[PDB]
């Protein structure tokens, strides 16, 4: 649909990466924004019904819309390098909602 | 809650107040206190709006006063059309609703 | 003005009834709405009262959430749809509105009152 | 006699003009609603021209009292707002062959309850509107209409089958609109389609055998394609502006027009132009071309212009029997720095080239000491028109300008320039323009009143203290020295020059 | 390379820009100006202009609430400490700006200090019930040399104010003693009290809500 | 990721650019009492990957969005004065300036 | 012209598993995967870091002094407090200089509380005078609670300044009304799992 | 700064105890506390750092202390190579510095 | 574990010299690394200190902004820049190591010294 929303994507280091190195966590939630928001053309004179189209597809005037993240999570992993493990937090890496520009 | 006296009777001619103590969130806290009459039979009618204001369409000789936690409703004189249940409502910061009084049945000889 | 009133009559406790108060002669949609009853023997008590609207509702705890109000600006009309109606809710109810336009002060022109009686 | 009435002011449809009218215009007046009196009186009107009113209210049947009607004109009015509170549409229309409705703010149940039916209408005009979707059901009114304008609209979805009830349809307007992905093309007759200033993401169209199809103009202006457009289902195309876009590259010898400026082309493939071999026209400007790889054979055989512009081209590859009909060379500030004396020596019927602000310079000859691996530009006729900028080089060779008239020479930002050979030598009859500007000349050597045709020169922010006297035939109209030390500037030994002179712009002094 | 012409996207913002104010008004169209009154701005209009310019998409109305003035019998019964400043504001006015809670988007109580050479650390509680205060928000005062203006968020503070009888409920700027220390004076000056402080109700207009 | 790092020379890369909008002669608006005009600022950019090419890519997120793009941050208000009738209306619009941008 | 329902999800799922990859790659500043009964340790540091500028940034905590240390006991007599002190030394191992340190988070345990305290946060500066940190209105519950404090400029002054015991004060609110107020809140670790700073640090092997 | 007297004399065999005094951000801070020996055309030695603990190549006899303002070294037992100048060295969080004492002349015999 | 260093010599007043202290028996990209002088008759000042890695350094008072340092990890050396020297300035600048390695805790195996002076 034309909505930009958060898709469940559940990625795994172990299957889907085919990952030994990470260890905790085995996966996470990685949502994805999609949703091709269109650049909505203006009139002096529309309809009351499509000034609603404009909060869900154009909300901050941008002169070409796209679907990015507005909330994220970040993510911390432990990996093991080196003779010792570290365990280290990854920035921006969990996406909760999903804005059009 | 508000509190004021059931009962009141006083001589034709003979001014007379009802008073009803609030709680310090009844008219304490600034709100509004209104005097309602009602006579038997009848609606309420507005007759004092912040507690010292007189209403529209009533006749000039009821007076309110406020002080504190007491709200005074002075009735200057007494006549035949004054025969009503008295009812001070206002509003509490406590129970949050508009609290009114247990009604004074003011009589006459 | 006036406020004339409906929906008085008997009700078989565990029940529930709907009011009605067609207001006149004020600007309906400017001014805040209340209710108010009073068992016969006893005082006034505060049923519920709402905005400009019917967007926010105040209710009394005694029939909080068990009773509700609504306004309809349209027709001019309020709503007071009780449920559940036991022993204390005998009482008559009072249609008022507040003197003020946009106030929640008092309660400035009153209605006439519909008698409900509950127990049966 | 006519009845025109554009803001008269008059507040209801007139009734002092006589049963005698065929055009009533109206557009611009202040109408609110059109009622059946007057005008269900009238029966022989061509024209109803109701257009930038304020019609909100129109009664059942007030069009069909009109018998014999032919343009209703209803343009920049508030129909939604008056029209979606139960208010009569149009119905049946007999012989309406023209109907604007524009500006009216329809969605898709109010244009699609609005029009009705009608069974001749040459044009439907739904521009200026707010039709969020459009339905299979949308156009069940119409048997036949030619033109369709849906632009400056929200359009985004269109469902299958919401064209092929409308199978005379060539002229189609869906530019200005929020369309976004398209697929599976079958209307199949189809002439005209219009798609610019929209956000189209992509454009593919199902490769299973179907009928023919007929597309000549397809703009694709402004939109967010990724890749090319498929044009073997397109086998008429003619037109195709797809300026402004983000497209990257990895019969149908039929194009006459491609434009792909401002796009995402980082490499053109070999095998496009390869099969691509009937082109009037290529634009491409402010792209981002690596190279230009025209050696191959039967690749753009027919070109005319090919405008290759900002970019970034290190390298120049053209020869014979590949490309030898272009007319004009639009390269501008691209790499332009050396290139073999090939490009440009032996191709044929070029006539105008570009080479501003680029590091290549001309080839010399016999008795010229040219740079190495120069570029040759003796060799072709009819090249005439020649621009040249950015080699900063001092001194010009001779050889590269003869056996050809060159009518226009463009010379700037090339410091300590002189001139001394070429623009005197093996030139008599030609070299009517020769501008010098933004660039350093200390001494000049070519003689103004040699040339007897000269009508057009400029020497500007030149370092000039000297200036040539004229003593024979100039037709010379226009001297532009703008920032130019001259103490001393007579004119009796200049009386040559004065012939033809109307103006003359000289300061600095 | 992923480049996209300038003129283009002016033009295209421009165009959403034009768009998106018409949105955010919930206007189909352009108002008409034939009933507009000549003549500059009223002087309140202007104020309250030049204080606003010092799904929450759509456009909420401005309106301007000032406090309870200085000379009233509300603050002659506090008016005798020094460690904090007391700030009562009507709720019938309150009320009459937002006739409807729900609609209240945003209230921001904004403060004007005449000139503070001294770092203090202040304080702002809520007229609670009884006379107990509550907690709302602390701000820093690095001192400065020219007027400054605050600003406090009590939004949820006039929602709990409009559901509620209409009376005089306030605020209490108050300096941060430490609990180690003994009660310090507060030494900022407010403007109005020592262009008196007000409110900003940033509320959706009734008419569409 | 500001507006002073691009208001001051030009960065070819996600940043502000200026824009300035007026009512009466850029958007043929009569209506808008004041402010005239303000500044819109978009803020355009052909911004890469991280691993292709800085403040910019500090909310960067590739595998989240189907190309990363240029997309404003930090959003100013804007207040007009506009009249409904006899009464003049102020009204705050949100997310009206783009101060910032990044890449996303 | 039909313009098409959705894109193919699988196709969107492989392209968005893909720049997660190179998402996951570019943040550790590597281009290749390294290869090689993990300890208790880090199993604490990252159940710590889960409850509560691109690339990715070490996290290493650095646990409390001591209640039974001899530092305590100069304030024992305050008991409207609790006196959290912390050896720089230790910070310093863990963040050898102070500019790759981004963020520090001090975290708080509370076993059980059943009452409307509100509490404040200080730093030492060894005048015994304290600047404010910042506040907390902890509401009662019948859980184990942590806590956050943006202590990121003060773990920055403390690697500015030689290697000692410097440390914070857990001060409930007592407004100049009611003074003298008791702190009716408990920490878990200091009245009769302790708390710890929680530094993001840019690790030291990449930058 | 840091308070150290200039000149302490003595004989061999004594014990006797060089005084380091600040102002509680240097030594009551909690900070190192160091303490470096500069013999007579030589660089100066670590010898008890955080007034506590003895440096490496350094014998037992030498002992420091730590107390409130107060830090001080002891030697028990001087001989002819202990004939240096003493240095107390420790960070100052007000100067925000490792600023050192003026160091004393212990003169044996 | 030594410290030798070079860049002595006598200095015009308002010039400037850089010294050098090679670094040699540790792990020099792992110490905490300070610059104390100490003129003839006048007892130890610090003068300077750098992180490990020099992303922080530390200058004293009286003489910030004169004097610059840094590290050369690689080549286990660390520089002193001086700048814009005045009399005060006569002395020998020692360089010095660190007690723990990740610490900034007091000075442990120190150099032996090179002699600095500004005269006419
Ligand atoms: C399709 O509609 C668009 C939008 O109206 C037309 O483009 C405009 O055409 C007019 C012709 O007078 C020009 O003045 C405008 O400048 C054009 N604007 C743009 C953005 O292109 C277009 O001509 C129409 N196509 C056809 C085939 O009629
Ligand atoms: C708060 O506002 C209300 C209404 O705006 C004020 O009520 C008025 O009080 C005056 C003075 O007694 C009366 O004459 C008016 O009739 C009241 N109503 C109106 C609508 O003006 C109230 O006084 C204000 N509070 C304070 C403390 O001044
Ligand atoms: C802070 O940590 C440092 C090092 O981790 C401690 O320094 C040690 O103190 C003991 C006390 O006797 C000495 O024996 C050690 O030699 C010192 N160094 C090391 C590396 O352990 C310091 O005591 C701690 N501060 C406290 C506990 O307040
Ligand atoms: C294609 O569209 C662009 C858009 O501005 C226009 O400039 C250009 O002239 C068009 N091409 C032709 C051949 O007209
Ligand atoms: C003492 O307090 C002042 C400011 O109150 C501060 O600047 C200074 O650093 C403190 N002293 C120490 C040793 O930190």
């Amino acid at each position: 649909e034309k909505n930009c929303c958060v898709r469940q994507l559940y990625i795994d280091f172990r299957k889907d990466l085919g990952w030994k190195w990470i260890h905790e966590p085995k996966g996470y939630h990685a949502n994805f924004c999609l949703g091709p928001c269109p650049y909505i053309w203006s009139l002096d004179t529309q309809y009351s019904k499509v000034l609603a189209l404009y909060n869900q597809h154009n909300p901050g005037a941008s002169a070409s819309p796209c679907c990015v993240p507005q909330a994220l999570e970040p993510l911390p992993i432990v990996y093991y390098v080196g003779r010792k493990p570290k365990v280290e937090q990854l920035s921006n890496m969990i996406v909760r909602s999903c804005k059009c520009s | 809650a508000l509190t004021q006296l059931s009962s009141m009777s006083g001589s034709p001619g003979q001014t007379v107040t009802i008073t009803c103590t609030g709680s310090s969130s009844n008219i304490g806290g600034g709100y509004y206190l209104n005097w309602y009459q009602q006579l038997p039979g009848a609606a309420p009618k507005l007759v004092i709006y912040n507690a010292n204001n007189r209403a529209s369409g009533v006749p000039d000789r009821f007076s309110g006063s406020k002080s504190g936690n007491l709200a005074s409703l002075t009735i200057t004189g007494l006549q035949a059309e004054d025969e009503a249940v008295y009812f001070c409502g206002c509003y509490d910061s406590s129970l949050s609703s508009v609290v009114f009084g247990g009604g004074t049945h003011l009589t006459v000889l | 003005v006036q406020l004339v009133e409906s929906g008085g009559g008997l009700v078989q406790p565990g029940g529930s009834l709907r009011l009605s108060c067609a207001a006149s002669g004020f600007t309906f949609s400017s001014y805040y709405m209340y209710w108010v009853r009073q068992a016969p023997g006893k005082g006034l008590e505060w049923v519920s009262g709402t905005s400009i609207g019917g967007g926010s509702t105040w209710y009394a705890d005694s029939v909080k959430g068990r009773f509700t109000i609504s306004r309809d600006n349209a027709k001019n009309t309020l709503y007071l749809q009780m449920n559940n109606l036991k022993s204390e809710d005998t009482a008559v109810y009072y249609c008022a509105k507040d003197l003020n336009s946009r106030s929640y002060k008092g309660m400035g022109d009153w209605g006439q009152g519909t008698q409900v009686t509950v127990s049966s | 006699k006519e009845a025109l009435c554009h803001g008269l002011g008059l507040l209801q449809v007139p009734s002092v003009l006589s049963l005698d009218i065929q055009a009533l215009y109206l557009s611009g007046n202040q109408l609110q609603s059109i009622l059946v009196s007057p005008l269900g009186f009238y029966t022989a009107l061509r024209h109803l021209d109701l257009s930038d009113n304020q019609i909100s209210f129109l009664q059942a049947g007030v069009f069909q009292a009109l018998p014999y009607l032919e343009h209703l004109n209803l343009a920049h009015n508030r129909l939604a707002t008056g029209m979606a509170l139960n208010s009569g549409g149009l119905g049946r229309l007999p012989l309406l062959v023209s109907l604007d409705l524009s500006g009216n703010s329809l969605h898709g149940n109010l244009v699609e309850r609005l029009l009705g039916e009608t069974p001749r209408l040459r044009t439907l005009s739904l521009a200026e509107n707010s039709l969020t979707r459009l339905a299979r059901h949308t156009f069940w009114g119409m048997p036949a209409v030619e033109q369709l304008d849906l632009h400056s609209n929200v359009l985004m979805d269109i469902e299958d089958g919401a064209f092929e009830a409308l199978p005379h349809l060539t002229h189609l307007n869906l530019s200005r609109n929020s369309l976004t992905c398209i697929s599976d093309f079958s209307l199949q007759q189809l002439q005209v389609l219009d798609l610019s200033c929209n956000s189209i993401e992509a454009f593919q169209t199902a490769p299973e055998p179907q009928a023919q199809f007929q597309l000549a103009w397809l703009d694709l202006r402004e939109n967010k394609l990724l890749h090319f457009p498929d044009l073997a289902v397109f086998p008429r195309l003619i037109y195709l502006n797809v300026s402004n876009n983000l497209i990257q590259l990895p019969p149908l010898s039929q194009l006459l027009n491609l434009d792909l400026s401002y796009n995402e082309i980082e490499l053109v493939p070999a095998s496009f132009l390869e099969h691509l071999t009937s082109l009037r026209f290529l634009n491409l400007s402010r792209n981002c071309l690596r190279s230009f790889e025209a050696r191959q054979v039967d690749s753009l055989p027919c070109l005319v212009l090919l405008d290759l512009s900002h970019n970034v081209l290190e390298a120049l590859e053209l020869g014979t029997k590949v490309l030898g009909s272009l007319q004009t060379l639009l390269l501008q500030d691209n790499a332009l720095q050396e290139l073999p004396p090939y490009t440009f020596a032996s191709l044929a019927s070029l006539q105008r080239l570009n080479l501003q602000g680029n590091q290549v310079s001309p080839c010399g000859g016999p008795a010229e000491p040219g740079p190495p691996g120069c570029v040759d530009f003796s060799g072709i006729p009819t090249l005439h028109v020649l621009n040249m900028a950015g080699n900063s080089m001092g001194m010009l060779r001779a050889g590269s300008f003869l056996h050809t008239p060159l009518t226009e020479l463009d010379l700037s930002t090339n410091p300590g320039l002189d001139v001394a050979t070429g623009a005197l030598v093996g030139l008599e009859a030609s070299l009517e323009v020769l501008e010098l500007q933004g660039n350093g000349l200390t001494v000049l050597r070519v003689d103004l009143p040699c040339f007897l045709r000269l009508k057009r020169l400029n020497l500007a922010e030149n370092q000039l203290s000297h200036l040539p006297a004229w003593t024979r035939a100039v037709s010379l109209e226009v001297l532009d020295l703008r920032n130019n030390s001259f103490s001393l500037l007579p004119g009796n030994a200049m009386g040559g020059l004065e012939t033809s002179l109307r103006r003359l712009y000289l300061q600095g002094n």
